[PDB]
C-alpha cells in the first residue's frame, strides 16, 4: 500500500499497475494545477441506476482550475481519472467505468452540463442516447467487481479536431458509471455503498491571454 | 491524327467505377491533418473486444431490459442439473444479436474463422462452488446429463479461486444464400456442485458472458443490410 | 432455415475489410424533382437517409472527398435535347432566391452547361471544413459543404417537367475513434432523440434459457 | 450577428492570393440576342460589368491571354441542328456592314464552323497591344482586342431564335503600379466620372465616438 | 485503332476548367515586355502598407467626410476619462472598411493573423500630455474605468518626446457564413493626464489612426463581393 | 487537347472480340485455386484413348 503525493495533497491507494490507456497515447505538450481533486460521493443504493459527469465541465467552480478556464480564452489538457469503492467481503455488485468521447445526450442546461454533482441516467439501457449498453466496451473501459477488486484507473489523451478550444461551451467527454449487476446483501448490513471519484490533470496549457 | 475505335462500353455509368474526375476547386487547398489518437485502419480491430452476450433474454424481460444482461445462478437447485444453454451463431438471431460481432455480420455475406468466449462471476466473496462448460462440436446432438457432456470438451471452472474463465470455440463457418450453410456448435453450462454459502451473504449470484473474435476472423463480400 | 454441410476452410483477405473498401459503393443520396419557379436547391446533406447514418455514426471523426453524378431524364425514361445548368455554391457564398437573380451570373460558384442527350456530368469536391475532419456529434452549443443549385438555361419557360437523381462515391477516407451503433429508430436530421414510451430490445425473443 | 466560438490557429498557404489565383475564374462578359439584320458585332470589352472593372482598376498596367466559350441555345433551352459562323475581325480589319458583305469571305479573318448540338467551340486570342501592356488609365489626348461577328450560315432565313452567352477566362497575367479601389457608382464605360451632387462615404454610420 | 472508352463526364463545360485551347493566330508574334517598375506578384503585400483608419463616423459628419479622418483631443476633458473606443473587424463594417485591408477582406472568406495600429499626434510642439492604450483579448469586457484598463495590455503614450506608437493585435480569426465566428477585442483610448499647453498654442489637436497588417496574414476562398 | 480520329469500324460490336472489360466488383477477391488432379490442357489427350 503506497501514498501518492501531488503537490499539496495526498491520497493513499494501492499502486496496483493494471491501468489502462486511452488508444495507447500519453498526454503531452502542443504549480496547483497539478494536484488531486476529489469530488462529492454517491450513494449506490439498490435502485440507483448511473452516473455520469462531462468534462471539463464538472471542474469549471473548483480550485485554481476553475478560475482558469472563466478567464482565458483556449483551453488543451488530458486527465486521469481514478474510481474507487468501498464495500465488505458481504456485498455483491459490479460496476462499468467506461468514458465516452462527445456525448451527446437526448430527450435543458441543468442536464446536459450538470456541473460538480453529476446527474442520474433514466434509461440506462440506452444511455439516454439511443445506443445500447451491451456495445459500451469498445471504448477506453474498465470492470469494478466487488468480488475481487476495488480500484480503476483510466488515462485520457486530448481528443479534439481542433489544437485548442475554449472550456465554457464544448465538453470533450463523459465518464459513465453503470450498475450492470445489481447491489444486493442480506439485512443489517449498510444499505448504501459509496463510490469516490478523483481527478488530476496532466499537461495543462492556456494560452488565452487574460 | 492517330487512329482511334469505340468498342462496347462507351457511355456508360458504372456505379462502381473507380476513375478521377475533374476538380471543382482547382485552386483550392484543403486544411492540413493533425495528428488525432485512436485511428482505425482495418474493421476487424473492432472486432476483437469483448462485449456482453445477451443470454437471458427471455419473453417477460421485454419490461425491463436491463435484466437480459446476466444469468443467475441459485442456492435452490440441485447438482448435476442443467443451467442454461445456446448455440453460437454470430449471424443468425438470438443472443449474439447483441454484441458488436453480430452486428457487423449483418453487413457482409460470408465469414469464417474462430471465437472465444470469457465468463464472470458477481457473487460475493465468501462463497464458492464448481460449474462445468461444455462444448460440442458441430453437427452433434444436445448432451443429455452431466455424464456425456464431460466425455467431450469442457473445462472445470470452480470461482472460489478464479473470477473468469475462457472457452475457445476452434472453427466456425458461414454462407448465406432465406438459408444458410452454417457448421457451429451449442454451449451448455451445467451445475458440478450445489451453491455453498455462509451466514449473512446473498444467496443467488449472476454470470455475465463476454464474447470476442480471435486472430484467424475473416469476412469478404459486403452486403447491405436489412 | 439454417443447414448442414458446405463448410469452408480457407482464410480470406484482410483488404475486404479496410476502411476504404467499406465505404467505396456509389449510392443514391438525392432525388429531385421539377414540374412543368423553376430553380431547386439541396444543399449537400449525407444524412438524408437512414442507410448511410448508421454507418457514419460508428466513428466520430471522419476526412474525405466526394464525387458526385447527375442522371437526369424525363418522368418517363424519355430524352429531349435541353440545355441545363448546375451550379454549386461554396460555403459563405449567397444562394439564389429566383429563377433570374444575381447569384447566377457570379464568377465565383462554378458551374456546368451539359444537355440531356450527353453522358451525365461527373463533378468532384474537395474537404471543406476548416476543422481537420467532420464529426457527426459535438456535444458543445453553437458541417456545411455547400448547396448545388439546378435550372434550366433561357430566359423563358421550357415546356418540358425534368426528375433527375444524384448519386455519390466518397474517396480517400479516414476514421477516429469508433463508437456503438445505434439500435433505436431515429426521429429527426440533427439530434440523436428516441421515442421513450417503447424501447426495442436489440435481440429477438425466446421461451426459456434452456431451450436452444 | 457575428458571435464568439470556432477560432483557427492554422496559418494557411500564400498561393490563395497570388495575381493568377485572383483572376482564374472564367464568368460571363455578354449576352447576344438574334430574334426571327440577322448579324451582330460584339467587340472584347472587358468593362461591360461593373464586377471586374473594379478589379481590374486595382492595378494599372496589365498583360495577358484570353480564352473565349459560346454557349448557344433557342430562348428556352432547346437545341436544334443549325449551322452557325464565329467570326473574329482582328484591329484594323473593316467590320461586316450586311449580312451577305464580302467581310465574311475574306481569307484572313479567321472563324470557326460550328452545329448548334456540338459541345461549345473554345478560342484563345493571344496579347494584341503594340505597347508591352494595356492600360485603364491614359492621361493624354488622342485598348482594342478585335471584334466578334456572329451569324447563321445560308442564304436564306433561318426560321429559329437564336441568344448566346460568351464567356472569358483569363490566363498568364502579369501587373504592375497597383492603385486605390474605386468606392463611388459609375456613370460611364470610358470616363472615371462622378455624381457630385451626392459623395457617398466609405464607411459606415455610428452615433458616438464611445460606443463600440 | 486503339481501344478506347469514354466515361461519363465527356461535352462538358467547366468554368474553372483549365486547360489548353487552340490559337486564333497561330503565326503571329506577341510584343516582347519591358522592365516596368512595381511589379506585383501577390496581393498581400498591398495588404502590408498603413491606411488610414476612419475613426469619427460619427452621423453628423456624412455632410463634410473629410472631418471623418481624425479624431479630437482637448483641453477641457478631466483626466482619467475615456477618448475613443472601437473594436478590431477588418471584415464588418464600421471603421476598417475605409482601409485597404478592409476592401480586400470583402473578396475572401476566411482570414487569420495579426495586424499592428500605429497612431500619430498632429498638435503644436509646445503641449504636451499623455495617454494610454488599452486592448482587451477576445471574449473579455470592455472596461469600466481607467484602473481596471491599466491592469490588461497597455503602452503608456506621452506625445511630448514621441510623436507616435504602434501597437500589436496578437491574432484575429474569421470563418464566414449571414453570421461569422469572430474572434476579435476592443482597442480605448484613455486620457492619462489632462492636455497642459502654454500661452499662444492652441487648445484642440488631432490623432490620426494608422493600420496595417502583419507577416504572418494569410487568407483563402476567394468569393465574389456585394 | 490531342488531335484523335474515328476511323470506320467504332461502335459495332463483334461478337469474337477479345477485349478487357471493366469490373462489376473490384473490390472482391476470388477463391485461390488448390491442386485438383487430371487437368486437361489440350483436347487431343482425350482423342488418343
Amino acid at each position: 500500500v503506497a501514498q501518492l503525493t501531488i503537490g499539496n495533497s495526498t491520497i493513499t491507494t494501492q499502486e496496483a499497475a493494471n491501468i489502462v490507456i486511452a488508444y495507447g497515447e500519453w498526454p503531452e505538450y502542443c504549480v496547483s494545477v497539478n494536484r488531486f481533486f476529489t469530488l462529492d460521493t454517491k450513494s449506490w443504493a439498490k435502485d440507483s441506476k448511473g452516473w455520469y459527469w462531462k468534462f471539463p465541465d464538472v471542474l469549471t467552480e473548483v480550485g485554481v482550475f476553475g478560475q482558469n478556464a472563466q478567464f482565458h480564452y483556449l483551453y488543451r489538457s488530458g486527465f486521469c481519472v481514478h474510481v474507487q469503492c468501498n464495500a465488505s467481503k458481504f456485498h455483491q455488485g459490479a460496476l462499468l467505468v467506461a468514458v465516452l468521447p462527445e456525448y451527446v445526450l437526448g430527450t435543458p442546461y441543468a442536464t446536459t452540463q450538470p456541473g460538480q454533482v453529476g446527474a442520474v441516467l433514466t434509461h440506462p439501457y440506452v444511455l439516454d442516447a439511443g445506443i445500447p449498453l451491451s456495445q459500451l466496451t469498445v471504448c477506453p473501459h474498465q470492470w469494478i467487481n466487488l468480488r475481487t477488486n476495488n480500484c480503476a484507473t483510466i488515462i485520457v489523451p486530448y481528443m479534439n479536431t481542433v489544437p485548442f478550444d475554449s472550456a465554457l461551451n464544448h465538453c470533450n467527454f463523459g465518464l459513465l458509471v453503470i450498475p450492470v449487476v445489481p447491489l444486493d446483501f442480506n439485512a443489517g448490513a449498510t444499505s448504501e455503498i459509496p463510490i469516490t471519484v478523483t481527478i488530476a490533470p496532466m499537461c495543462a496549457e492556456f494560452a488565452g491571454l487574460r | 491524327g492517330i487512329p482511334t475505335e469505340l468498342k462496347p462500353g462507351t457511355n456508360q455509368f458504372l456505379t462502381t467505377d473507380d476513375g478521377v474526375s475533374a476538380p471543382i476547386l482547382p485552386g483550392f487547398h484543403p486544411t492540413p491533418p493533425i495528428h488525432i489518437p485512436g485511428e482505425v485502419h482495418n474493421l476487424l480491430e473492432i472486432c476483437r473486444v469483448e462485449t456482453i452476450l445477451e443470454v437471458n433474454n427471455l419473453k417477460t424481460n421485454e419490461t425491463t431490459p436491463m435484466q437480459r444482461l446476466c444469468f443467475p445462478v441459485s442456492v435452490q437447485s440441485k447438482t448435476g442439473e442443467l443451467c442454461a444453454a445456446f448455440r453460437a451463431d454470430p449471424g443468425r438471431d438470438g443472443p449474439w444479436q447483441s454484441t458488436i460481432l453480430g452486428q457487423l455480420c449483418r453487413y457482409y455475406t460470408q465469414w469464417s474463422g474462430s471465437l472465444e468466449v470469457t465468463f464472470m462471476f458477481a457473487g460475493s466473496f465468501m462463497a464458492t462452488g464448481k460449474m462445468l462448460i461444455a462444448y460440442t462440436p458441430p453437427g452433434g446432438n444436445v448432451p443429455a446429463d452431466r455424464i456425456t457432456a464431460m466425455l467431450g470438451t469442457h473445462v472445470i471452472w470452480d470461482f472460489g479461486l478464479q473470477s473468469s474463465v475462457t472457452l475457445v470455440v476452434p472453427w466456425i463457418s458461414n454462407t448465406h444464400y432465406y438459408f444458410d450453410y452454417y457448421t457451429t456448435g451449442i454451449i451448455t453450462i451445467w451445475y458440478q456442485t450445489n451453491y455453498v454459502v455462509p451466514i449473512g451473504a446473498p444467496t443467488t449470484a449472476y454470470i455475465v458472458a463476454l464474447a470476442a473474435a480471435q486472430d484467424n476472423f475473416t469476412m469478404k463480400l459486403c452486403k447491405d443490410t436489412e | 432455415n439454417l443447414i448442414e454441410t458446405r463448410c469452408v476452410l480457407n482464410h480470406h483477405s484482410t483488404q475486404e475489410t479496410a476502411i476504404g473498401n467499406f465505404f467505396s459503393r456509389a449510392g443514391l443520396v438525392s432525388i429531385i424533382t421539377m414540374p412543368t419557379d423553376g430553380y431547386v436547391n439541396w444543399d449537400i446533406d449525407l444524412m438524408g437517409y437512414a442507410q448511410l447514418r448508421r454507418k457514419c455514426e460508428l466513428f466520430t471523426y471522419m476526412r474525405f472527398d466526394a464525387e458526385f453524378t447527375f442522371v437526369v431524364a424525363k418522368p418517363n425514361g424519355v430524352l429531349v435535347p435541353q440545355l441545363l445548368q448546375y451550379m454549386y455554391v461554396p460555403p459563405g457564398a449567397p444562394k439564389p432566391t429566383s429563377r433570374d437573380s444575381f447569384a447566377w451570373q457570379t464568377a465565383t460558384n462554378p458551374s456546368v452547361f451539359v444537355k440531356m442527350t450527353d453522358p451525365p456530368a461527373q463533378v468532384s469536391v474537395p474537404f471543406m471544413s476548416p476543422a481537420s475532419a467532420y464529426q457527426w456529434f459535438y456535444d458543445g452549443y453553437p458541417n456545411m459543404m455547400g448547396t448545388f443549385s439546378i435550372r434550366t438555361v433561357g430566359t423563358e419557360k421550357s415546356p418540358h417537367s425534368i426528375t433527375l437523381r444524384v448519386y455519390m462515391r466518397i474517396k480517400h477516407v479516414r476514421a477516429w475513434i469508433p463508437r456503438p451503433l445505434r439500435n433505436q429508430p431515429y426521429l429527426f436530421k440533427t439530434n440523436p432523440n428516441y421515442k421513450g414510451n417503447d424501447i426495442k430490445c436489440t435481440s429477438t425473443s425466446r421461451d426459456k434459457i434452456t431451450t436452444l
